[PDB]
């Protein structure tokens, strides 16, 4: 699994002078096809925001 | 399990020739052009006729 916390431990690493950072993450799943969703569908595993 | 085994089974089994077959096989190429629109791709792999 994927961590913005996890993550932000090396960004903080990087210099010793940066006093703080943070961000906003989209998961970004690019789709192959667009007319027909995959008759499955695609899914993130990770629930969404409405809209 | 390999393909390999199939036919050298008989060797030593049969020493006589088999052949065994799998679509995908050893022949491997394609020409033709399609036009469909956003197919699940999950079909690749997968024979159409």
């Amino acid at each position: 699994s994927f961590a913005k916390s996890k993550m932000l431990t090396y960004v903080d690493d990087a210099d010793h002078s940066v006093i703080g950072s943070s961000a906003t993450i989209q998961m970004v799943r690019e789709v192959q096809n667009f007319y027909k969703t995959p008759e499955a569908g695609i899914k993130y595993n990770n629930q969404i925001k409405d809209r | 399990g390999i393909e390999a085994s199939y036919k050298f089974l008989f060797k030593v089994l049969y020493n006589e020739e088999v052949e065994i077959e799998i679509e995908s096989g050893a022949g491997t190429e394609y020409d033709i052009i399609v036009q469909s629109d956003s197919l699940t791709e999950d079909l690749v792999g997968q024979t159409i006729y």
